[PDB]
């Protein structure tokens, strides 16, 4: 599952966490088995303005 | 290169296109001193040090 | 997103890998290479996980 989120929303991609992304956008199960791999993409996903 | 060994390039004897620098949406700082940044395309110079 | 925004407000690309382990035969296996089968002798085996 691939998506783009801001830096303070990375900690909500974990089992048992809360937040706007966890409630309304992407919720992981509490019995989740697998990995979360997040990297900065400021060059590809930001433009000036 | 590192800032103590900053790289200098001599630009001369070519036609220069400054529109590709200005329209790019990655340059956060485009601060021009003594020349208008929009009027970089208008003027002619002899030597450019990068 | 802007490139001048702080790291809380910078783009991060997230890939969540979720592995499911059912009773079905395993299809996603790692790069470990198979060995020859040894029979009638006590061995330590890894049979498809």
């Amino acid at each position: 599952d691939s998506f783009v989120i801001r830096g303070d929303e990375v900690r909500q991609i974990a089992p048992g966490q809360t937040g706007k992304i966890a409630d309304y956008n992407y919720k992981l199960p509490d019995d989740f088995t697998g990995c979360v791999i997040a990297w900065n993409s400021n060059n590809l996903d930001s433009k000036v303005g | 290169a590192s800032v103590y060994a900053w790289n200098r390039k001599r630009i001369s004897n070519c036609v220069a296109d400054y529109s590709v620098l200005y329209n790019s949406a990655s340059f956060s700082t485009f601060k021009c001193y003594g020349v208008s940044p929009t009027k970089l395309n208008d003027l002619c110079f002899t030597n450019v040090y990068a | 997103f802007q490139p001048t925004n702080g790291v809380g407000y910078q783009p991060y690309r997230v890939v969540v890998l979720s592995f499911e382990l059912l009773h079905a035969p395993a299809t996603v296996c790692g790069p470990k290479k198979s060995t020859n089968l040894v029979k009638n002798k006590c061995v330590n085996f890894n049979f498809n996980g």
